[PDB]
């Protein structure tokens, strides 16, 4: 019997390399097919009417505000803007299955989470406008939403960075004593960045109820998975890191639920990391500064979270053509009403420049706020000052 | 907009992105070795600097790679070991972070740790550099003053197209690991005459660009055009005669053509995007005072970014625009 | 060896290694919420900084991490997003690097960048640094001037055991993400007496330690017990009185304790065993010369490494002694 | 049938996590036992004599020239010291299965391999005293070969580093067209860095001829595997990533030779990575700074390289005490007249502290050069001048 410290496993007397299972993967679980109909009757959740309807409505109003600031960047009302178009599912189905108060970290196509968490609309729209209602006081661009109320980390550019502090702040949560998780969300190019590498394994070693939840959407910006990765996805390298894994279909609400319900349940009790890979396709651009065209449809017209979502809700008598023509109505004018409201406040007064820097303002910090201040005091008119508070 | 962009062969009109790819075209073309590489460049990259590259070179020397910087940094210095040419992209510099290590603790100290046995001369990394007007915390960057404390590399950014084909040849073709920062705001602002043939810019050489008298102006990339018009300000408001000067490389630096101007006019005024403390221009005013202290005829000014993070509603009360940079002139003639 | 090593209740005889100890077991016992970590910490530490600490607290508070840096510093903040006070240990100051963008783009601008909606505050990052005799290229660096150039989080060097608790107990309180960094050849070499129960020294406050009216001069870390000494030189061999101040925290730094003195003076004389482009003394130079113009008597003097990676067997060539500090000195003071 | 472009799988109708295999691991790979007898003799690769006697004999100088330097660091003769006890086999099993020209990165605790390859001994003790005859120039810290001649890039201390510049090597060497593969040593510790994902991500999805070659130890300084990972040690991870891995008895030369010279023809006939974790034990102190009986013998008296070699060349007849005595003999003759030697020579001009920052000296860094040698004209009294040459 072999004695080595850094593995438990027997002699084998031949040579024999282990082969990756790329070919055959990890099974993808599906719970109702495309028609919105149950496949399997012992895995559906029976999630009660209201619940679902909220899955739905939280899911088209996303749909309804994505619509409308993708036009407002294009205008150049807003600098930028991220569609989460294909993955509203993702969002609203694991959302779903959280607590209220689990922490949330995320990449930035994740705004469904939030949506779901009931975030206000003028609270959406004062971020991508900078105005005097963001409580990120207009320094982040635009989809860099955070909410402390709802447990949801301020979103970052770098990627994956996020990954590695959720397990910190699991790790806290289990020495609290918390019956909390936290779940952390990055998409399948994030998972290359070492930061991953750390966060999959300090989560493992260190025995944290975390939750690692990628979008995986088949592209990052213009690079397509062949050349992400040469392993089954981000669902098989789990495994070697000693976390309980699974692939899920990312376009079936009610399979991402079911696997983020029972995967939360086992990271609080066990103190144990889970990955989920939710299998989808990523519709819109990558971003506003992007045109997809220029590296590669179906998904949209016949695999699509929200199309499956309502086929569901007609089967079970749950809405009709009147209700779906009704909410189209009320989220439009909803959006609309948050929309204009946006447009019309000021933006916050030039020195939230340099506060927050460090708690307190040092010294030589506020020197340079007066300094500033004397400078449009002098040079104020060629400045754009009549769209600012104060 | 904050900034007016105003012997080698034929030329065509170039904006800055098509003078990059002039630059990296023949460059491939020369040098059977080179490959590109980083996230996005095989389509033509995020802002179009690769654009028809892997159609003309083939997928194996124009390529993407998984979205890892470190990844992308230590596969280019081992490309470089070999003694092929290696030309890393970083999406932003911005996102360089992650990569510092292998920069800083590997690229900068191969030579010299290894007596000359290794090196990875043959490795360049190119980065969209600058603000943006809406950039953010994380798409506005200027890192320079951050490898400036690395022996080892060099850190060289231009301030035009002309220029930037001129000074990326002379990265890639540098026998040391260099990085080139590309101000992205200009990738496609005014374009210029840029000559279709390789040429050189000596890389550790200042530029002075205007004549002057008074004061000496300095800066680096798109700041450059910004204290033009300082320039002009200052003599028409004033009556005062400056001497502009774009310093091109960060390190190695021209010492000498700054202090060489200094010594003229008794004045500097170094200014820089990037925030104040630590910025380079620190470096910069505490060697010129060290050489021209008998000349100096007012303190050094540095007009720079905040000691804040790079904000996005407020881009335009932050940068060091033309009337910060004229105010403090102002001010550094009256003193 | 280069160096000579020269009101608040009992106190007890500690080297650099159990102040560090000390500060660290009054910070577990009065904060539940405290926990230690990082690589081999479990045991005591390659330096001795932790022991008896995970048998006094509890391996819940006190653990090693996988090897993996940047993974430390994710995972710091992390914990302290939820309010939970972090001290993670980086093995030596040389390999803080893989962390750089979790330091510098996540930690730094984590309050800014939310609205103070989340914060880091609680996080303290520890590290040994700077020159150890052998140390070579990756067990000597200083990389405190890569630090300062970010706005966001504060960099603390001690001189001394009793600086060194009362600062560190000073890092862990402050509601701002800190890097203390301990002199590693000062963790064993001579105790002073330092205080059994906590205390504070200020962050951001230079400190005076000795009196002097012809120059000042300024360094931090074990380099003030090389500055003591050349003070000591300049009055026998020259008829000079020196002040001698300790910088102590890195940014933000104490400006007006500097200028204060060098206006007294009129000259100033900075050193540190980082190398000079880039470094510290750079912005230093460059801030009093602004603020001290008509008291200066002699241009700014920087005493420092070398421009390269730092040298095993050429150490005792390379480091800014005694010897290297008086000859500057003695040629300011004949400017 | 599933269309996601991000995994090649099909769909399953039930909720099941994929739980690791940690209890029984990846077997461990073994052609000998402990006796030295082959357990399988169609594995038994059948090396010729003065092949099998160069093994041996360079696995003994390495543990010799090892006694005496680690003593030479006690006391205080060179500054530091790591000695390679307990993993020579893993050394010398793999450099013998390599080409001459094959490019080798390393860690620090693989100097057995450079011994195979014949670099003298007098260049081991340079580096170590930092002399004149050292080719590093005295510049950096004991340990940290380098040999161009021999193919083995300069030893670094920041752990994994090599790692994506191995890949970075074997990219270059794919499209020279060479028919060499790099091979890439780190220990398991080191596996941990982001780096390490960095690289085996890049070998797999850029098709590089790489060997990644894991000595699995069991302690990285004083923490053990138990705290460094929780999946099945390093091998199992090779799979995510979609290289061909295989785990092997790091003690047994043959079978570390074995598992090397099939990765080395299948790299470089496919252009595809391979992973070999050698399970081995650190029977030292992790250096000369590091008192190891602080935190933790078997491995030294009962399941060691060198013994199990030796049994296996008194089995053919190829070895005897005679002939033990002789080269115990003749090896701490050879390895003490270059210790004589490297004591007595001088180090290299404080010049060199200068030169090769850069290829060209910057005129900046030459007016620092020129600072120094004024300052020891007046000041070299003060200084250990008559060490050094010039
Ligand atoms: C460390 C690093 N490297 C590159 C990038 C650039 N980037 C992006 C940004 O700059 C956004 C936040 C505006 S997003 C992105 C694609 C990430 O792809 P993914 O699959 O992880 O996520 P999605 O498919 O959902 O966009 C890159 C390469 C970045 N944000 N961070
Ligand atoms: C990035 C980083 N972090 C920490 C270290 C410290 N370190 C060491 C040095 O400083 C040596 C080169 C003198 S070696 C070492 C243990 C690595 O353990 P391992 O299992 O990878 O290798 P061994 O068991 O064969 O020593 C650490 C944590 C280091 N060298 N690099
Ligand atoms: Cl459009
Ligand atoms: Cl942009
Ligand atoms: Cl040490
Ligand atoms: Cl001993
Ligand atoms: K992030
Ligand atoms: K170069
Ligand atoms: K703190
Ligand atoms: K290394
Ligand atoms: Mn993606
Ligand atoms: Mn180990």
């Amino acid at each position: 019997k072999p004695q080595f410290p850094g593995a438990s496993a027997e002699f084998i007397d031949k040579l024999e390399f282990i082969q990756p299972n790329v070919i055959s993967g990890i099974p993808i679980y599906r719970v109702m097919d495309r028609q919105g109909q149950i496949i399997n009757p012992s895995e559906d959740p029976h999630l009660p009417k209201e619940k679902v309807l909220k899955l739905y409505k939280s899911m088209t109003l996303l749909n309804t505000m994505d619509r409308i600031l993708y036009e407002s960047q294009r205008q150049g009302r807003i600098s930028f803007y991220m569609t989460n178009y294909g993955e509203e599912g993702t969002h609203v189905g694991s959302a779903a299955a959280l607590d209220n108060t689990d922490l949330v970290f995320g990449q930035y196509r994740e705004a469904g989470v939030l949506m779901y968490r009931d975030y206000p609309l003028e609270l959406f729209m004062a971020q991508c406008y900078g105005n005097i209602s963001d409580l990120g006081k207009g320094r982040q661009m635009p989809v860099h939403y955070g909410c402390k109320e709802r447990h949801f980390v301020t979103i970052s550019s770098p990627l994956a960075t996020q990954i590695p502090q959720a397990v910190g702040a699991a790790y806290a949560a289990k020495r609290a004593n918390a019956n909390r998780v936290v779940i952390c969300y990055f998409g399948e190019g994030a998972a290359s960045e070492g930061d991953a590498h750390a966060g999959f394994n300090f989560a493992a070693t260190l025995e944290c109820p975390i939750i690692f939840f990628c979008r995986n959407n088949g592209y990052a910006i213009s690079t397509p998975t062949s050349e992400q990765y040469r392993g089954d996805g981000i669902a098989a390298r789990g495994p070697g890191y000693g976390i309980m894994s699974i692939r899920v279909d990312g376009n079936d609400v009610f399979a991402v639920y079911n696997a983020t319900k029972e995967a939360r349940r086992r990271a609080v009790a066990e103190n144990q990391p889970f990955l989920i890979e939710a299998m989808t396709y990523r519709i819109g651009h990558h971003s506003t500064s992007d045109d997809s065209s220029a590296y590669r449809n179906y998904w949209d017209k016949q695999d699509h979270p929200i199309s499956r979502l309502r086929h569901y809700l007609l089967s079970q008598g749950w809405w009709d053509e009147e209700q779906e023509k009704a909410w189209r109505k009320q989220s439009r004018r909803k959006v609309m009403e948050a929309f204009e409201q946006a447009e019309r406040k000021p933006k916050p007064n030039p020195n939230l420049l340099f506060s927050d820097v460090y708690q307190e303002m040092p010294a030589q910090l506020r020197k340079q706020q007066e300094s500033l201040a004397r400078h449009l005091q002098t040079y104020g008119e060629h400045y754009p000052l009549d769209h600012f508070d104060k | 907009a904050h900034f007016t962009f105003q012997e080698y062969g034929q030329t065509q009109k170039m904006n800055l992105f098509q003078s990059v790819t002039s630059a990296l075209d023949n460059s491939l073309a020369k040098d059977p070795t080179a490959v590109i590489f980083g996230e996005d460049v095989a389509f033509g990259g995020v802002f179009r600097c690769t654009v028809g590259l892997r159609d003309k070179y083939g997928k194996d020397r124009v390529f993407n790679t998984p979205l890892c910087e470190q990844g992308i940094v230590g596969f280019g210095i081992g490309i470089a070991v070999t003694g092929a040419t290696a030309i890393a992209e970083i999406q932003f510099a911005d996102y360089i972070f992650p990569a510092f290590d292998q920069i800083v603790n590997e690229a900068a100290k191969y030579r010299y740790r290894s007596g000359d046995l290794f090196n990875c001369g043959s490795l360049t990394i190119r980065s969209p550099w600058g603000c943006v007007g809406h950039g953010a915390l994380y798409h506005s960057q200027s890192p320079e003053a951050f490898f400036a404390h690395c022996p080892g590399i060099k850190v060289v950014i231009p301030r035009s197209p002309f220029q930037a084909k001129g000074l990326l040849l002379s990265c890639i073709e540098d026998k040391n690991p260099c990085i080139f920062f590309e101000p992205k705001i200009l990738y496609r602002a005014a374009a210029e005459e840029v000559p279709i043939e390789p040429y050189n810019i000596p890389l550790s050489q200042a530029e002075v660009i205007q004549e002057g008298s008074d004061v000496t102006l300095v800066a680096w990339g798109t700041q450059v055009h910004v204290i033009r018009e300082v320039a002009s300000m200052a003599k028409e408001k004033l009556g005062v005669s400056c001497e502009v000067i774009d310093l091109r490389t960060i390190i190695p630096w021209d010492v000498d053509t700054i202090c060489k101007s200094v010594i003229k006019t008794g004045r500097l005024l170094i200014s820089h995007e990037a925030p104040l403390t630590g910025g380079f221009a620190s470096e910069i005013s505490s060697t010129v005072q060290e050489e021209c202290f008998l000349n100096l005829e007012a303190p050094i000014s540095r007009v720079c970014g905040y000691d804040t993070p790079f904000p996005h509603i407020f881009e335009p009360f932050y940068i060091p625009d033309k009337w910060k940079c004229y105010d403090a002139l102002r001010k550094m003639i009256n003193y």
